[PDB]
């Protein structure tokens, strides 16, 4: 069983070309997911990969839909695409049913396109994971996780890239379920520094946003006193830690 | 990787692969000598072989980002006859994907580019063009691209 | 992919025809006996367990109230193939509204073979079917086969040891039996290839007659093992 | 030639791209065994999350098909939920069109079919999932099936898949053998003590979905924690 | 939709200096069979633009959910760009000039209002596909007897105070109810200005019944 | 490496496209152009080729609309496709909506565009990458596209042969950017096209295109004598 | 690009396509069939390959089918194949007599099926038909006539020929001692036997291994009959005779 | 590699290149723009007394202001041939004006690599369209590529790199139309693989005046006198 | 659907299935096309005909019109393909102009289908060349021979399939106006070019002629022996 096409079975009963784009996956930065108890931050560590590039000229976080947002990680190019994708599968749901659309099932349904995609040889698996987090008031806080297998798992905290399992200790060292969001974005700022290598990438840019109670159950990107405040206290966090 | 043959095998190669799978982890404890092995394909060893005990710390080497480049051009540059004016990271952004030797290469080929001549310099063409004749590019009349 | 993956060898052969012939040949045990006043298809249904109930996947299958059907090779294929068989065994009926002569049953399912044969990115059906029918006032035994051929048959087996069946039934089959005494002579043939003893339900039969075909109840496939005993 | 795409038959029969389907749902890590009684279907499963960060709640092999009809997944779990939205689609499907209820021999006919299909084109690969469906059938009583990626979907007294499927099949065996007619709390502590002997591991209430159907009830429940947690308990005390 | 059954009624629009004001009543009506007396028939479409329609009441419903489903994208986008009122206007024409020529006609009327970069918007788009922009405007069988004293009111002075625009459109309400038979004492006045669109509930405008006796 | 590098649909071992990175590697064998960025202008100046010294120079800089323009680098036809799909984008948001297209919604599109024949089998990536110079109500922007899809927003940027050195000179002179009137950016622009130059070569005005959009100017293309003004001030190496 | 293809319908090295003639050489493996004109009627022997004991006789015959009124055809080669070939050929007929209401001519009928084999041989990459086709018909143009039409979608008008299992020593010996502007159906049916005798010397042409299909005129009508085992028999013992005699006559002179 | 549509590591088509190996097999094309017109002067390879040489129509008219001589595969050149007459005549009617040679010249490439799996594989044609538009007399040079430039002087075909290091050599940007039909022919000559007899090569004039000519036999003659 | 690339430029340049097509051509029956003052002629060897069949079935020259005629060389199912489609388009022409086709027409309308094969998707080349001779309205004398690549030239004589050298070397030598002066010296032109390679005259020739706008006339076998005997009477008188 070769590795050259999505319908073709390893001797293993391992589809190899899947293996393939999860490996693009993790070679993307890092971008970490928090499920705090009223809302969800994302954080992405976006490598600032030329100077040239302005602040925010490769966004890694989206927003499918009014109170959801997702956090990809891998090729930018599937990325965007599974972003609209998700934009028009919400818009969809919103036109037929008449309200927004469950993360759960949202989140289902993209997963359902990516594994549509990872069936057959006629395309490719997309190259790409990400993370869709929301918040309700009836329905709370939700995040969850979908790989280019088209896997999507319910989380309180997920990491994506290259350091997800670095950034998954990190995570697994925090009290998730009882802290506020305006808290979990200092924590997360803290994480995305601590597993940044700078020896490897050096160049970095912060990426934060979260969609919570006090969004009133909307995706924003979060505001740059907030995300100011998040990365001092990331630096001096670093700064403890070498003292 | 060993295999399971009705006509034939490399069971000589398996037979002495099993006694060095025995020499580093088996019956008899061997805890004073150290072991080091280098390969350029895992996929190919045998699971016995990578095991933890056997070979543990399996360290895996990546490419060279900008920075590892730049710094491999500077180690094989130093003890050239090195203009001052060489952006180094230009090399490195440049380099894209040249993966070990590949630098030394680029700096061996800048010196026999800079030998042409004949001199006491590279500044940043002869470098320029120890990557271009490195990069392996075939020869083709592209020139007509936009 | 609209290329055909069944194509003829450099010895002009049809090895994928030829290997799903083997699949086929690989199969349960399946036997067709044609008597005098009717047919009779057995077939080894034999589970690898007792947790397996026998009563939810019938090896042989009835597509009209006078036409019924066993298989040698695939379950999945054979499945596939009844109901195309049903489907066209319906449009026939609509189009004439007549129960489908069992000639005509078996050469759309056999054109259907061929088109699976024929057709771009499909495999040939790993099955052998066996059809029985009772149109006009004679009995009706067709072999059709994954090349797509069908053939009218006196009385045949199919499946791991149908050579053998094959020549059994040349030496015990006569053209002058009657319905219950075929039904003897194909439980006994598949008795001569089965590896073990012959419970009433890890065998199935189905008749066809005047009044229909119907695959035999446990009840009386066991009486007919008690007096074959 | 081709042992690459399943339209080939190597040259004995053998699609070796359906028994690579099979290898896949034994390489899905898990396990789920199946069980009937007089008046009652169980399935329990394998239930692993190995990380305190996923959230426990979302990492279920239970799904229901319809509202009288569960199934438990095993393998591929991409695959898994292509199979379990096909199956929901075909009940919906089948209760518009008809009228009833659809039962859960003719679901995992369709679904068995929608395999078939995969394996007898070349362009699909047999997407390597087990599908065991579970439900109460209106005269033949608790009916247990299970569907494999290459087509069969033989009905079953008591059946299991995933990497113990053996095993488990052989303890439903040795049980089976002896007083089959099992009450409801019977069947369930069957189910479960066959899953705990063949992984060798006692169960919490944690590691563990299962889902139930009786004909007095014949509702697809997820027992809770505290249901698992009591069965498990009497099982102990036993 | 060749058959309008569900409709509403007249709609008015002022240009205030600062912004724009639109007034239509919340009835929806059968043909003389006033059935939904508490629909709303003006919408927010964004922070500085509105909608008010004139005509079937499923066809308006059915274009406020695809505006609303379009400008959520844009602000999906999140790249700083906002539909202005104009184009949302053109973008109603162009809508509405394919349904009419598909024969597949959105039965509504609707004023556009908008105040972007400090420039107030009044448009008309209807079914037809026939687009305007004027100072003031009244969708439906409101235009004869309502756009008479909002054109003399301009014309003898073109820049409307807050409480000028107000009151006039109070005054057009009015005689409105009075003299349209499918006309009901209770409307809505949607109002954009710099600080975004206000909706002031349902309003109903006192009447004067002395002429009676 | 030779069997994972055939299609676009093939992941290689690694988790990597070879076609991808080879249709990117048409875009570096494509001609140099730079592009950048001020407070109120935007400026993309290409070098352009002599296929033959008969042979009038390749034209690297279109127009999309008013206020949009595109610098080319790479197979020719497939850059003619892409500017007429940036036309007709921008040609249905003024027909739609009576305004101009936001860049950086015509770039998603592109990138979308360029997204959709990288997935499926038989297709292949459009060999051509793109310095997207154009102004929205938003002030200027430059844009880069790549034929693996993925765009970036730069506040300058270089492609093409030996973009590379453009690319070290805008680093070193982004701070001088955003604050320098448009011949100053038009000089920096120049410039940067000959860093990339040989040592053995100049800038001449049949061998340089200068497209320029900003606030009050729509997007207007100077080649051939046009181009003079610019040269004229600048200076020697 | 794709792996799988096999393309079917290219050229080769040298313009020689390797489908088309590996079923040709497939219909010459398959079984032995062969025609022979004459001018009182036309005739079609084939063997049969289908001589198990527990087979059943439920057609009227097996390699040869009736196409329409005045005609008939034979197959060689696979047997699905020829099925659909005969299916698509009886839909000719029908669409020519539906269109012009009046039957097909034998060489139209073999056209439009050559177009179809050529249709195969050069679009798509679907396999070739692995059958060749031996027809007998009457029409009013040419009267009786006897055409043999190839995988490739090549046909050629016969006087007679053999196609299948030893068809070029059936054709050789055809050629040998056949006769242009003579032979009736009587000395016609014994050719027919001597070669399919010399073709199976395997086998001493039982009657139950051979069909013939005669296909005549009486009273403006047009009669397609299959030989029956009574007919067939008398023929083999006819031959036999003759080639005792034969024998005979060659030991007395020696 | 496998497929019409893969790039090369170097990047590259590898289709569009080796149609670029079929155009450097056809016969040697030569065009020539001056501000009085332009010429096209291709090789006719006659390769037996028998064939008609009048029946090798390697220069053909698109429209009344535009030539374009074909070299490589003359049937595939056919096809782009009718698809630039059909563009020009599309553009008369729907305007009312004549196709400027740019604007025809690029209407015909952006069909060279509309190929995939329509066309299965690229044109193995190079096309000379000179014409006269309103811009005065104009000679763009297309390739199986599909890139299109106008040129002062280009020579096509087998003999492309002799011709054109030649018409270097001899071309100035203020000759008269005369004198490089007399350039032309002596190139023509000098790489023709056979004798130059005023049958085997066809030449065409485009003038700011007078519609696309052909000369014909007569005046062929005169002027292979004079070289 | 099946929508492949069957036809594709080789590294060198070279289009190797439409190459493989023409070889196809080259191992066909080799057919000789001549043109004269007043009539066309039009030879092919009859390849080995057997006593059994009936050589009507076999037609190496068919008329596509009452002015145009066309000899086969290469694969002949192809070969009745490219005729009858050949022959739907003549009559379209007749119905859209009320002109017949001039054989210059018909020879471009088989080049433009032969190009189309040969580059359009999942269809292998017509491996066919074809020689079309007939006459115009106007009464000329017109041949032009057509390759599988779609090229088509005009020709005062040809000779293609597997004796194609061999003969169009014999024509370019002996062809000439006193050659071609009459119907019978033209014949007799053809006869001997087909006689160069075939090994057997008479019996292995099959001639079809045309006059100026008569008809299409096939030289019966009779006719063809009178023909030979009488070049043979004049080959030993030379010698």
């Amino acid at each position: 069983g070769y590795d050259l096409s999505a319908s073709t079975f390893s001797p293993d009963g391992r589809v190899f070309q899947v293996e393939y784009a999860m490996k693009a996956v993790e070679n993307s930065s890092t971008a970490i997911g928090i499920r705090c108890k009223d809302g969800v931050v994302f954080g992405v560590e976006k490598l600032v990969l030329s100077k040239l590039y302005e602040e925010g000229s490769n966004k890694r976080l989206f927003n499918v839909d009014r109170h959801v947002g997702m956090a990809v990680a891998g090729l930018l190019a599937d990325a965007r695409s599974l972003a609209d994708i998700a934009r028009e599968e919400a818009s969809n749901f919103r036109s037929n049913f008449g309200y927004n659309i469950p993360l759960k099932h949202l989140a289902d349904r993209v997963a359902m396109y990516v594994h549509a995609y990872t069936l057959y040889s006629a395309v490719r698996p997309f190259g790409c994971s990400f993370m869709l987090g929301s918040y309700s008031v009836n329905d709370g806080a939700q995040l969850y996780m979908i790989d280019p297998s088209g896997v999507s798992y319910g989380y309180w905290g997920c990491a994506i890239g290259k350091a997800r399992q670095a950034a998954k200790t990190e995570i697994e060292k925090l009290q998730m379920k009882e802290m506020t969001c305006r808290d979990i974005v200092k924590e997360v700022a803290k994480i995305i520094y601590i597993v940044h290598d700078e020896v490897k990438d050096k160049a970095f840019e912060l990426e934060l946003s979260w969609v919570g109670e006090l969004t009133n159950g909307r995706h924003e990107i979060v505001p740059k006193d907030i995300r100011e405040e998040a990365e001092k206290y990331a630096k001096e966090s670093l700064k403890e830690e070498d003292e | 990787k060993r295999f399971d043959s009705e006509k034939a095998g490399d069971r000589e190669v398996q037979r002495t692969m099993l006694e060095l799978l025995n020499q580093l982890d088996g019956f008899q404890p061997n805890t004073q000598v150290k072991v080091i092995a280098a390969t350029n394909r895992v996929d190919i060893l045998d699971p016995a072989l990578l095991r933890s005990g056997r070979l543990d710390r399996k360290i895996e080497f990546p490419m060279p980002n900008e920075e590892a480049r730049a710094r491999i051009m500077q180690i094989h540059s130093r003890k050239m006859n090195v203009s001052p004016d060489v952006n180094y990271e230009e090399l490195a952004r440049c380099t894209d994907d040249f993966n070990g030797a590949q630098c030394k290469a680029v700096c061996v080929e800048a010196g026999m580019i800079a030998l042409r001549r004949g001199a006491t310099e590279l500044t940043h063409e002869d470098y320029m063009e120890g990557i271009l004749e490195v990069q392996a590019k075939k020869k083709a009349n592209l020139q007509y691209y936009a | 992919y609209s290329f055909s993956l069944t194509t003829f060898s450099p010895s002009g052969k049809l090895v994928q025809i030829e290997y799903a012939l083997a699949a086929v040949a690989g199969g349960a045990p399946s036997v067709g006996i044609k008597a005098a006043n009717g047919v009779v298809l057995a077939t080894e249904k034999k589970q690898k367990s007792i947790l397996y109930d026998e009563r939810s996947v019938h090896k042989v299958e009835p597509i009209t109230k006078h036409i019924g059907l066993v298989y040698s090779g695939m379950g999945p294929d054979y499945r596939v193939l009844v109901h195309r068989a049903r489907k066209l065994a319906q449009q026939y009926y609509l189009v004439y509204q007549e129960p489908i002569p069992t000639a005509q049953l078996v050469q759309r399912v056999a054109s259907v073979m061929q088109e699976y044969t024929q057709s771009g990115g499909v495999r040939p059906f790993g099955v052998s079917l066996l059809i029985c029918g009772w149109n006009e006032g004679r009995p009706y035994l067709f072999q059709s086969d994954p090349s797509g051929a069908y053939f009218a048959w006196k009385a045949t087996a199919m499946g791991k040891n149908y050579v053998n069946g094959k020549t059994f039934l040349e030496k015990r089959y006569n053209e002058d039996l009657e319905l219950e005494d075929a039904i003897h002579t194909a439980i006994l043939t598949l008795k001569e290839s089965f590896e073990g003893q012959m419970t009433e339900d890890n065998i199935e039969v189905g008749i066809c007659n005047e009044a229909g075909f119907r695959r035999l109840t446990p009840t009386e496939v066991k009486d007919y093992l008690a007096a074959i005993a | 030639g081709f042992d690459r795409h399943i339209t080939i038959f190597s040259p004995e029969g053998r699609l070796y791209q359906v028994e690579y389907a099979f290898k896949a749902i034994n390489q899905g890590g898990l396990t789920s065994v199946a069980v009937r009684g007089k008046d009652c279907a169980v399935i329990v499963t394998q239930k692993k999350v190995p990380d305190k960060l996923l959230d426990s709640s979302t990492v279920t092999h239970l799904f229901k098909i319809t509202e009288n009809i569960g199934c438990v997944m095993t393998g591929m779990t991409a695959d898994s939920r292509s199979q379990v939205q096909r199956a929901r689609y075909e009940a919906a499907n089948w209760k518009y069109k008809y009228g009833y209820e659809i039962p859960v021999d003719m679901l995992c006919k369709r679904i068995a079919d929608i395999s078939q299909v995969y394996t007898q084109n070349a362009e699909m690969r047999p997407l390597g999932c087990c599908m065991i469906l579970i439900g109460i059938d209106e005269e033949q009583g608790p009916q247990v099936y299970k569907c494999d990626p290459a087509g069969y979907y033989c009905g079953f007294k008591a059946t299991a898949a995933g990497v113990k499927q053996t095993e488990s099949t052989s303890f439903l065996e040795k049980k089976v053998k002896k007083k089959f007619d099992w009450t409801f709390e019977q069947t369930v502590e069957t189910a479960i003590t066959c899953l705990s002997t063949v992984l060798s591991i006692d169960f919490k209430p944690s590691e563990i979905e299962v889902g139930v159907v009786t004909v007095e009830n014949p509702k697809f429940r997820i027992l809770t924690e505290a249901e698992i947690d009591a069965h498990l308990v009497a099982l102990a005390e036993r | 939709t060749q058959n309008p059954m569900v409709t509403g009624t007249s709609v008015l629009g002022v240009k205030f200096e600062g912004g724009v004001v639109i007034a239509a009543d919340m009835l929806g009506s059968y043909g003389s069979l006033a059935r939904f007396r508490n629909i709303s028939r003006i919408m927010r479409v964004n922070n500085s633009t509105m909608l008010g329609a004139s005509g079937d009441y499923a066809d308006f419903q059915y274009l406020k959910q695809v505006l609303g489903q379009m400008v959520i994208d844009e602000e999906l986008l999140g790249d700083g760009h906002s539909y202005s009122p104009r184009a949302i206007h053109s973008w109603l024409t162009r809508a509405m000039y394919s349904r009419r020529s598909k024969m597949n006609p959105l039965w509504n009327t609707m004023v556009i209002g908008g105040y972007a970069d400090g420039e107030s918007f009044l448009g008309y788009v209807d079914m037809l596909g026939v687009a305007y922009e004027a100072p003031s405007l009244a969708t439906g069988y409101g235009a004869y007897l309502a756009q008479p004293l909002l054109r003399e009111v301009l014309e003898k002075q073109p820049v409307l105070s807050q409480t000028e625009a107000r009151d006039l459109v109070e005054r057009c309400m009015r005689v409105l109810y009075y003299r349209d038979a499918r006309s009901y004492n209770r409307f809505q006045i949607a109002t954009v200005t710099e600080k975004g669109v206000e909706i002031e509930g349902p309003l109903s405008t006192e009447t004067n019944w002395d002429i009676a006796h | 490496r030779n069997q994972y590098d055939n299609d676009v649909t093939v992941w290689s071992p690694q988790g990597r496209i070879h076609q991808i990175e080879y249709a990117m590697e048409a875009v570096k064998q494509g001609s140099a152009t730079v592009g950048l960025k001020s407070k109120t202008h935007a400026v993309l100046v290409a070098l352009k080729r002599a296929q033959s010294e008969l042979a009038a120079h390749q034209k690297k800089i279109l127009h999309v609309d008013n206020h949009i323009g595109i610098s080319i680098a790479g197979l020719t036809a497939d850059a003619r496709l892409l500017c007429n799909f940036m036309r007709q984008e921008c040609l249905d948001s003024r027909f739609v909506f009576d305004r101009p297209l936001p860049v950086s919604r015509l770039v998603s599109l592109i990138g979308s565009k360029t997204q959709i024949p990288t997935q499926r089998y038989g297709r292949r990536p459009y060999g051509v990458g793109l310095l997207i110079a154009g102004y929205d109500d938003m002030g200027p922007h430059i844009f880069q596209t790549c034929p693996s899809a993925n765009y970036f927003d730069c506040r300058a940027m270089s492609i093409g042969a030996r973009s590379q050195s453009a690319r070290t000179y805008l680093e070193r002179h982004m701070s001088e950017f955003m604050e320098c009137n448009l011949n100053e950016l038009v000089k920096h622009g120049l410039r940067a096209l000959r860093e990339t130059l040989p040592a053995e070569q100049d800038l001449t005005t049949k061998n340089v295109s200068i497209g320029i959009v900003g606030k009050d100017l729509e997007f207007t293309i100077y080649d051939d004598d046009d181009v003079s003004p610019f040269l004229e001030g600048l200076e020697e190496r | 690009s794709r792996r799988y293809d096999s393309r079917t319908t290219i050229f080769s090295p040298e313009g020689r396509l390797y489908q088309v003639e590996y079923a040709m050489e497939a219909i010459g493996h398959a079984g032995t069939c062969l025609g022979i004109l004459a001018n009182d009627g036309v005739l079609l022997a084939a063997e049969r390959r289908n001589i198990h004991k527990l087979l059943d006789e439920v057609f009227f015959s097996e390699k040869i089918y009736k196409l329409n009124e005045d005609m008939a055809c034979s197959v060689a080669g696979i047997t699905s194949d020829a099925n659909v070939l005969t299916n698509e050929l009886r839909l000719i007929a029908q669409r020519y007599l539906l269109q012009y209401q009046e039957p097909i001519p034998c060489e139209q009928l073999v056209t439009a099926l050559c177009d179809i084999k050529q249709a195969y041989t050069q679009f798509g990459g679907k396999r070739p038909f692995g059958v060749s086709l031996l027809y007998i018909g009457w029409d009013k143009h040419y009267g009786f006539q006897l055409y043999q039409s190839d995988p490739s979608g090549n046909y050629g008008g016969w006087k007679a020929t053999c196609i299948g299992n030893n068809s070029a020593a059936a054709v050789s010996m055809l050629k040998q001692d056949y006769k242009e502007g003579e032979m009736t159906l009587k000395s016609a049916l014994a050719l027919a036997i001597k070669v399919l005798n010399k073709t199976m010397d395997v086998s001493k042409l039982s009657a139950e291994k051979v069909e013939i299909a005669t296909l005549t005129r009486e009273n403006g009508k047009t009669v397609i009959r299959v030989l029956k085992q009574k007919e067939v028999e008398q023929l083999i013992k006819k031959h036999e005779e003759e080639e005792a005699k034969a024998e005979r006559e060659k030991k007395e002179k020696e | 590699d496998r497929g019409v549509n893969t790039f090369s590591p170097e990047g590259r088509l590898f289709q569009v290149e080796y149609a670029i190996e079929a155009i450097k097999l056809g016969s040697t094309a030569i065009g020539i723009q001056t501000s009085e017109g332009v010429c096209l002067a291709v090789e006719k390879r006659i390769t037996s007394p028998l064939m008609e040489p009048s029946s090798i129509e390697k220069i053909v008219e698109i429209d009344a202001h535009i030539g374009c001589a074909m070299s490589g595969l003359i049937a595939d050149a056919k096809t782009l041939i009718d698809k630039a007459r059909v563009e020009t005549q599309n553009h008369w009617f729907t305007y009312n004006e004549t196709m400027t040679v740019e604007s025809v010249t690029q209407a015909v490439s952006n069909l060279a690599l509309q190929f995939g799996e329509a066309m299965s594989r690229p044109f193995g044609v190079a096309l000379l369209f000179g014409g006269v538009d309103e811009k005065g007399p104009q000679l763009f040079h297309m390739d199986p590529s599909g890139t299109f430039v106008q040129c002062d002087a280009r020579a096509i075909g087998s003999a492309s790199e002799g011709a054109q290091s030649s018409l270097q050599e001899v071309y100035h940007k203020s000759m008269t139309l005369k004198e490089a039909i007399k350039s032309s022919l002596i190139i023509l000559k000098q790489v023709m693989e056979e004798k130059l007899n005023a049958t085997n090569i066809e030449l065409a004039t485009v003038q700011p005046g007078q519609n696309f000519h052909m000369f014909t036999k007569e005046e062929l003659e005169e002027v292979i006198k004079d070289i | 659907s099946y929508d492949r690339a069957i036809t594709v430029f080789s590294p060198d340049g070279h289009l190797f299935q439409v190459e493989y097509a023409q070889e196809a051509v080259k191992k066909g029956s080799t057919a000789v096309g001549v043109r004269g003052r007043d009539i066309v002629v039009l030879g092919v060897e009859k390849k080995s005909v057997a006593k059994l069949q009936d050589e009507r079935t076999v037609r190496k020259i068919c008329a596509l019109d009452d002015n145009v005629c066309m000899a086969f060389a290469g694969l002949t199912a192809d070969a009745r393909i490219v005729i009858n489609r050949a022959r739907v388009e003549c009559q379209s022409h007749r119905l859209t102009v009320e002109d017949p086709v001039t054989v210059e027409y018909i020879t471009r309308y088989i080049a433009s289908l032969k190009q189309r094969y040969t580059q359009s998707n999942g269809r292998r080349p017509f491996g066919i060349s074809a020689l079309i001779v007939g006459f115009d309205f106007d009464g000329t004398p017109r041949l032009y021979q057509t390759d599988p690549s779609g090229t088509y030239h005009a020709w005062k004589a040809n000779a293609i399939g597997r004796g194609a050298k061999s003969v169009r070397e014999f024509l370019e030598k002996n062809y000439t106006d006193e050659a071609i002066e009459t119907d019978d010296l033209t014949i007799k032109l053809v006869i001997k070019a087909l006689l160069e390679v075939v090994q057997s005259g008479g019996k292995n020739i099959e001639l079809a002629v045309m006059r100026r706008d008569q008809s299409l006339k096939i030289l019966n076998p009779e006719e063809i022996e009178k023909y030979v005997a009488e070049i043979e009477k004049e080959k030993e008188e030379n010698e």
